[PDB]
C-alpha cells in the first residue's frame, strides 16, 4: 500500500500548495499575473493536436486490453472443465478489440484536419486554428475515454457471461445483450467524438 | 522562423517510443516466465510448447524499436515544431499501446500456461484470445506510421 | 556434434544465400534504380558523372560475388560432413 | 462433393446370438452412429453389466501391466494384423487366463520389490555403518544415536532440538553422497545420516521420543569396530546375489514383455471392441415377443447396401433373420453431419469444424469459400520471397509427408503443421501471387517492363532544373511535381513509389480502399448464400421478409461507398484537385454514414437525392419490416379456430445484432490491412538495419563478414517475419471468417460424426 500513500501524499501536497498559492495571489493583489489567457494563447495548438489523437487512441487500445486480459483470464480458468468454451464465446472477446478499432479509425479521422502553421504570434493569427485544435483535442480526449471505458465493461460482462457458460450453455444468447448494450455505448462516445471535430477548420 | 526546444518533443517521442515498450515486453516476459515455471514442475515435455508468449513480448519490443528507429531517422536540427508534436504523440501512442499489449499478453498468456499443463486441449484457443493482445499493440504501430507524415 | 539438424539448417541457410546473393549480383551489375539508396555514396562523385557511381557499383558487386563464393565454400563442405555422417552408418 | 450427404435413421432388428456376430461385422464396417433408445439405464439396466465389469478388470490388467513394461522400457511395437477378429466369448476365458498368469508373475515381481526395499534398508545400515569407521577417529556419559532422516526435515529438527537442550545437542553429521532413491516410495529421495553425542539415559529417551514423533531411523551403533566390518560385508553381499537374482528375474519377465507387448496390444484392441459392442448393446433396445434386438442406426444412404452386406455375413453363419429397414419419421432424429468427406482439403474442413456445422443439409462450409475464403487471401504480406520461401517448405514436406507419417511425431505443433501442409502449400502460392502483385520483394521493389515517370520532363519543362548540386543543397528531399505524365504499371504498383518517401501515404490510401471494397464483395457474398441456404429449407416467409431487408439494407449503405471510392479513383486526374495541391483524397472520410447537412466541397448534382433516398430506405425502413414475422400467420391462425412475446423478443436481439454488426464488422474488416502495413515496414526497417548496414565499401572489410549479417537476415526473417507475422495474418483471417465472413450463411451447431472406425488403433 506504499505506492497508494506516495501517490495521496502527492496529491494532497499538490492540491495543498495550488490552494495556498491560489489565495497568496488573490490577497496580494496580483491577479494579473496569474493569466489563464496567456497560459491557452502562448501555448502551441499542435501540442493540443498531437496529444489528442494520441490519447484517442491509446486510452482506446489500452481500455481493450483492459478488456480482453480480464476476460480472456475467466475463459482460460473456466474452460478447464468444458474445452467448447475455449472458442464458441470468442463472439464476446472480438467486442473489445473491435473498440479499439473504433480507435484507429476515429483517430485517422481528426489526423485528416491537421496542416502546418508557418506563423507564430496569436494577434488574429489562429483564432479559428485555436478553435480547430482545441476542438480536436477534446474529441481525441472524448473518444479516447469512453473508448476506454466501454472496452472495459464490456470485458467485464464478457468474463461474467463466460462463467455463466460453464454451468449452463443454453444462456449465452439470452445474455448477450448486455455486452452489445456496453458497444452500443461505445458507438455514442464514437459518434459525439465525430460530430464534434465535423465542422472545424485548421490552417 | 524556427522556435527552440524544438527537438525536445520528438526527443522524448522517440524514448517514450521505446521504453513503454520495452515495459511492457518486460512484464510480459516476467509474468508468462512464471508462469512457465509453475506449469513446468508437473509437464516437463510441455516446455517449449508455449514458450511462444515471450516471444510475443519480443514481437511487441520490436514494435517498439522499429518506431522509435523511424522517428529518430526522422529527427533534424531545424524542425518546426509541427513535426515534433506530430512524433510525440505518435511516440506515446505506441508507447503505451505496447504497455498494454505486454500487459494483456503477460496475463492471459500466464493463464494459458497454466491451464494448457492442466488441460492439453486448450491450447489452440488460448491462441486465438493470445494472439489478439499483439493486435491492440500492433494498432499503435499503425496510428505511429500515419502519424509519421499527417 | 554435426546433427541431422545442424546439417540441415546449414545446408538450407547456404542454398539460401548463395541464390539471394547471386541476384543481388545480377541486380548490382545491372544497376538497378531501387538499392541506390543500399549503394554507398560519397559527396565527391555527384558531379563527377555516372561512370564513378557504375564503378563502385561494379566493387560493391563483386563484393557480393566473393561473399556468394565463401557461402558456396561453407555449403559444401556442410554438405561433406553430412554425406560422411549418413556414410558411416 | 455437395454438401448435403442426407443421413436419415433405420432400424436394426437382430437375434439373440445373431446380435453380437451381427455387431461385430457392423463394427468393422463401422459406418453407423446407433443412437440409444433406452435413457433410464443408468448402467443398472445396462443388461450385460457383468461383460463390462470383466472388460473393467481387464482393461484395469492391461493398464498395470503396461505401467511396469514402461517402468521397465520395452517397447508395445505391435504392428501387424493389429485388426485381427473380435473376440469371442469363449476365448475371452482363454486370453483372461493368459492375463492372470501375467498378473502372478506381477505379484512375484511385487514381493522381489519387497524384499529389494528390506535390502536397501540393509543399505543404509551400511553406509551408516561405513560412517562408523570414521567417527572412531571423533571418538579419540555422550550418547552416540546415529540415524538415517530424509533430508527435507534436518532444517526444522535443527530448530526442534536445539531449543529444548537440557543437556545441549552436538549434531556432527555428513550426508549420502548421492541421493539414493528409496525404493519403498520409489523415488529419488534426498537423504542424510544425523549423529548426536547429546547425554545419557534420560536425554536418550528424549531423542528416542523425538525421533518417534519425527520418524528418524535410529542405528544403536555399537562401540567395538570389528562386528560392523563384518555385518556390513555380509549385507552388502546378500544385496548384491539378491539384487542379481531380482535382476535376472526381471529381465525373465521383460523377455517374455518382448512378445507380451504385442500380446497385451491385441488383447487392447479385442477388449475395446468387445466394450464397445457391449455399450451399444445397452444402447440397443431387447424386445419381450422374441429373442430378436431393435436398434436405432445412423447410417448414409450410400454405405445402406454395404449395411445389408452386414446383414448378408448375419444370414450366412450366425442365423437368418437379421434385417435392416430405413425408418423414415420425423419427430426428433436430429442427423449428425457426416459431411465432412473429402481427401486432403479435409484439413480445410478442420479450421471450419472449430464450430461444428450441424443442422442436416444446410452446411455450406469451407468447398463455398476454400480459396475466396479468409484462409487464402489469408497472407496480405505477401513479399515474393516470402511467399516462395513458405511453398518450398511446403512444397518440401509435402514431398516428404510419406516417411514423415511413417516416421514418430515430433511435437503438437508439428502435428497441427502436418495437418495444415495442404492450406500452407496453397496460402503460400497466393502469398507468392500477392507479392507479385503488391510489387514488393523483401520490401525491395521490381522493375519488369517499363516504370513510369521521369525526372528530366519533369524539370526541364517545369522549370524545376538547375537542381544538379543545387537540390542537394537548396531543395533536400522536395521535389515532387507531377507534369506530363501518368501511366499505370500493367501489372502491380511502380518501384518509383517504392523508393519514394510519400510512400507511407499512398500505400495508406490505397490499402484502405482496396480493404473496403474486399471487405465488402466479401461480406455481400457472405449473406448473399444465405438466401440459398433458406430457399433450400423451404421457408418463404424468412425469405420475403427477414434477408432481403438484410441484403437491401447493406447495399444502400455500403455498396454506395463502394461506388463512390471507384467513382473518385476514376473521375479525377493529376491536374485536377481542387484548389489545392493534392488534398490526397479529400472525399472519403467526409461522406460519413449519417451526413446531417452541410458539406459542401464534392456536390455533384443528384448525391444529395440519392443520398437522402438511401438513408430513409435503409435506416427507417428496413428496421421496421424486419419485425413482425410469426403474429403475420398467427393472425391467419387465430381466425382458423405461437409464444409471441420469445419469438418477438429473438427476433428483435437478432435484428439489433446485425444492423449494428454490419458497421461492427465492416470496421473490423480493417484489421489484416494493420497486419499488412507492419509487415511492409518491418521487412523495410530490417533491410535497411541490416543488409544496408552489411552492404558498403571497402569490399573485402565490406563482404568477410556479409556471411554473419546474412545469416542474422535469415534468421531475422524467418523469426519474426515467416512464422511470427505468418502466424498472426494465419489466426487474423481465421477470425476474419469466424466472427463476419461465416456468421452471416450458416449458424448453428450439430452433433459431429461417430462411426465404429476401432480409433484404437
Amino acid at each position: 500500500t506504499g505506492l497508494e500513500l506516495l501517490y495521496l501524499g502527492i496529491f494532497v501536497a499538490f492540491w495543498a500548495c495550488m490552494i495556498v498559492v491560489g489565495i497568496c495571489y488573490t490577497i496580494f493583489d496580483l491577479g494579473f499575473r496569474f493569466d489563464v489567457a496567456w497560459f491557452l494563447t502562448e501555448t502551441s495548438p499542435f501540442m493540443w493536436s498531437n496529444l489528442g489523437i494520441g490519447l484517442a487512441i491509446s486510452l482506446s487500445v489500452v481500455g481493450a486490453a483492459w478488456g480482453i486480459y480480464i476476460t480472456g483470464s475467466s475463459i482460460i480458468g473456466g474452460g478447464v472443465k468444458a474445452p467448447r468454451i475455449k472458442t464458441k464465446n470468442l463472439v464476446s472477446i472480438i467486442f473489445c478489440e473491435a473498440v479499439a478499432i473504433y480507435g484507429i479509425i476515429m483517430a485517422i479521422v481528426i489526423s485528416n484536419m491537421a496542416e502546418p502553421f508557418s506563423a507564430t504570434d496569436p494577434k488574429a493569427i489562429g483564432h479559428r486554428n485555436y478553435h480547430a485544435g482545441y476542438s480536436m483535442f477534446g474529441a481525441g480526449l472524448t473518444v479516447g475515454l469512453s473508448n476506454l471505458f466501454c472496452g472495459v465493461c464490456v470485458g467485464i460482462v464478457g468474463s461474467g457471461a463466460a462463467l455463466a457458460d460453464a454451468q449452463n450453455p443454453s444462456l449465452f444468447v439470452k445474455i448477450l445483450i448486455v455486452e452489445i448494450f456496453g458497444s452500443a455505448i461505445g458507438l455514442f462516445g464514437v459518434i459525439v467524438a465525430i460530430l464534434q471535430t465535423s465542422r472545424v477548420k485548421m490552417g | 522562423n524556427n522556435p527552440e526546444y524544438s527537438s525536445f518533443f520528438g526527443v522524448m517521442g522517440a524514448s517514450s517510443a521505446m521504453v513503454f515498450s520495452a515495459m511492457g515486453a518486460a512484464y510480459g516476459t516476467a509474468k508468462s516466465g512464471t508462469g512457465i515455471a509453475a506449469m513446468s514442475v508437473m509437464r516437463p515435455e510441455l516446455i517449449m510448447k508455449s514458450i511462444i508468449p515471450v516471444v510475443m513480448a519480443g514481437i511487441i519490443a520490436i514494435y517498439g524499436l522499429v518506431v522509435a528507429v523511424l522517428i529518430a531517422n526522422s529527427l533534424t536540427d531545424g524542425i518546426t515544431l509541427y513535426r515534433s508534436f506530430l512524433q510525440l504523440g505518435a511516440g506515446l501512442s505506441v508507447g503505451l499501446s505496447g504497455l498494454a499489449a505486454g500487459f494483456a499478453i503477460g496475463i492471459v498468456g500466464d493463464a494459458g500456461v497454466r491451464g494448457t499443463a492442466q488441460q492439453p486441449r486448450l491450447f489452440v484457443g488460448m491462441i486465438l484470445i493470445l494472439i489478439f493482445a499483439e493486435v491492440l499493440g500492433l494498432y499503435g504501430l499503425i496510428v505511429a506510421l500515419i502519424l509519421s507524415t499527417k | 556434434c554435426c546433427g541431422p539438424k545442424l546439417a540441415a539448417c546449414g545446408i538450407v541457410l547456404s542454398a539460401w544465400g548463395v541464390i539471394m546473393l547471386i541476384m543481388l549480383g545480377i541486380f548490382f551489375n545491372v544497376h538497378s534504380a531501387v538499392l541506390i539508396e543500399d549503394v554507398p555514396f560519397t559527396e565527391k562523385d555527384f558531379e563527377n558523372g555516372p561512370q564513378n557511381i557504375y564503378n563502385l557499383y561494379e566493387q560493391v558487386s563483386y563484393n557480393c560475388f566473393i561473399a556468394a563464393g565463401l557461402y558456396l565454400l561453407l555449403g559444401g563442405f556442410s554438405f561433406c560432413q553430412v554425406r560422411l555422417n549418413k556414410r558411416k552408418e | 462433393l455437395f454438401r448435403s450427404e442426407e443421413m436419415t435413421l433405420a432400424q436394426l432388428f437382430l437375434q439373440s446370438e445373431a446380435a453380437y456376430c451381427c455387431v461385430s461385422e457392423l463394427e468393422e464396417l463401422g459406418k453407423v452412429q446407433f443412437r440409444d433408445l433406452n435413457p433410464d439405464v443408468n448402467v443398472f439396466q445396462r443388461k450385460f453389466v457383468n461383460e463390462v465389469r470383466r472388460c473393467e478388470e481387464m482393461d484395469r490388467k492391461l493398464r498395470f501391466v503396461e505401467k511396469e513394461i514402461r517402468k521397465a522400457n520395452i517397447p508395445i511395437m505391435d504392428t501387424g494384423e493389429n485388426p485381427e477378429v473380435p473376440f469371442p466369448r469363449d476365448m475371452i476365458d482363454l486370453e483372461a487366463n493368459f492375463e492372470k498368469i501375467e498378473n502372478e508373475l506381477k505379484e512375484i515381481n511385487t514381493n522381489q520389490e519387497a524384499l529389494k526395499r528390506n535390502f536397501l534398508e540393509l543399505t543404509e545400515l551400511k553406509f551408516i555403518l561405513r560412517k562408523t569407521q570414521q567417527f572412531f577417529d571423533e571418538m579419540a556419559r555422550l550418547g552416540f544415536v546415529a540415524g538415517v532422516i530424509n533430508r527435507e526435515r534436518i532444517p526444522t529438527f535443527e530448530r526442534m532440538l536445539w531449543r529444548v537442550c537440557r543437556g545441549n545437542v552436538f549434531l556432527r553429521q555428513a550426508e549420502i553422497e548421492n541421493p539414493l532413491e528409496d525404493p519403498v516410495t520409489g523415488d529419488y529421495v534426498h537423504k542424510s545420516v544425523f549423529i548426536i553425542f547429546f547425554q545419557g539415559d534420560q536425554l536418550k529417551n528424549r531423542v528416542k521420543k523425538i525421533c518417534e514423533g519425527f520418524r528418524a531411523s535410529l542405528y544403536p551403533c555399537p562401540e567395538t569396530p570389528q562386528e560392523r566390518k563384518e555385518m556390513a560385508s555380509g549385507v552388502n553381499t546378500r544385496i548384491d546375489d539378491l539384487q542379481m537374482v531380482l535382476n535376472q528375474t526381471e529381465d525373465h519377465r521383460q523377455r517374455v514383455l518382448q512378445a507380451a507387448a504385442k500380446n497385451i496390444r491385441v488383447w487392447f484392441i479385442k477388449v475395446r471392441k468387445m466394450k464397445a459392442i457391449y455399450h451399444t448393446l445397452n444402447l440397443c433396445n431387447i424386445d419381450v415377443t422374441q429373442k430378436c434386438l431393435i436398434a436405432e442406426v445412423w447410417c448414409p444412404v450410400t454405405d445402406l447396401d454395404s449395411i445389408q452386406f452386414a446383414l448378408r455375413r448375419g444370414t450366412e453363419h450366425s442365423g437368418s433373420t437379421v434385417p435392416s429397414i430405413l425408418n423414415r419419421m420425423q419427430t426428433n432424429q436430429t442427423p449428425p453431419t457426416y459431411n465432412k468427406t473429402n481427401k486432403f482439403t479435409h484439413g480445410f474442413q478442420n479450421i471450419v469444424d472449430a464450430y461444428g456445422i450441424g443442422t442436416y443439409r444446410e452446411i455450406n462450409p469451407a468447398p463455398y469459400t476454400v480459396i475466396t475464403f479468409p484462409f487464402l487471401f489469408a497472407v496480405m504480406f505477401g513479399d515474393f520471397g516470402h511467399g516462395i520461401l513458405m511453398t518450398l517448405f511446403a512444397v518440401w514436406m509435402v514431398l516428404r509427408e510419406s516417411r514423415i507419417l511413417s516416421q514418430k511425431n515430433e511435437n503438437e505443433m508439428f502435428s497441427m503443421v502436418f495437418s495444415g501442409r495442404y492450406i500452407i502449400l496453397l496460402m503460400g502460392l497466393f502469398s507468392i501471387y500477392t507479392g507479385l502483385i503488391y510489387n514488393d520483394c523483401f520490401s525491395k521493389s521490381l522493375n519488369i517492363f517499363g516504370s513510369s515517370w521521369s525526372v528530366r520532363p519533369m524539370f526541364t519543362i517545369g522549370n524545376w532544373t538547375e537542381e544538379t548540386l543545387l537540390g542537394s543543397s537548396v531543395l533536400q528531399l522536395n521535389p515532387a511535381i507531377p507534369g506530363v505524365f501518368g501511366g499505370p504499371y500493367p501489372f502491380g504498383i511502380d518501384p518509383i513509389w517504392n523508393i519514394a518517401t510519400n510512400k507511407l501515404t499512398f500505400l495508406n490510401s490505397f490499402k484502405m480502399k482496396m480493404s473496403v471494397i474486399l471487405g465488402i464483395i466479401h461480406m455481400l457474398f457472405g449473406v448473399s448464400l444465405s438466401l440459398f441456404n433458406h430457399i433450400y429449407f423451404k421457408k418463404p416467409l424468412n425469405i420475403y421478409f427477414g434477408f432481403i431487408p438484410e441484403i437491401i439494407f447493406m447495399s444502400s449503405l455500403f455498396g454506395y461507398l463502394v461506388i463512390l471510392i471507384f467513382y473518385k479513383w476514376t473521375a479525377y486526374d493529376a491536374h485536377s484537385s481542387r484548389n489545392a495541391p493534392s488534398l490526397l483524397i479529400h472525399f472519403i472520410n467526409m461522406f460519413l454514414f449519417s451526413y446531417p447537412e452541410s458539406g459542401n466541397a464534392m456536390l455533384y448534382s443528384g448525391q444529395k437525392g440519392i443520398q437522402c433516398f438511401l438513408i430513409v430506405v435503409a435506416m427507417l425502413c428496413v428496421p421496421w419490416m424486419l419485425l413482425f414475422k410469426p403474429l403475420i400467420l398467427r393472425h391467419q391462425y387465430l381466425r382458423k379456430k405461437f409464444d409471441f412475446g420469445d419469438t418477438m423478443v429473438h427476433q428483435a436481439i437478432h435484428t439489433i445484432e446485425y444492423c449494428l454488426g454490419c458497421i461492427s464488422n465492416t470496421a473490423s474488416y480493417l484489421r489484416l490491412w494493420a497486419l499488412s502495413l507492419a509487415h511492409a515496414q518491418l521487412s523495410e526497417v530490417l533491410w535497411t538495419m541490416v543488409i544496408h548496414i552489411g552492404l558498403h565499401v571497402r569490399s573485402l572489410a565490406g563482404g568477410l563478414g556479409l556471411f554473419f549479417i546474412f545469416a542474422a537476415f535469415a534468421t531475422l526473417t524467418v523469426a519474426i517475419l515467416l512464422i511470427m507475422e505468418g502466424l498472426s495474418a494465419f489466426l487474423h483471417a481465421l477470425r476474419l471468417h469466424w466472427v463476419e465472413f461465416q456468421n452471416k450463411f450458416y449458424t448453428g451447431t450439430g452433433f459431429k460424426f461417430l462411426p465404429f472406425s476401432f480409433e484404437h488403433i
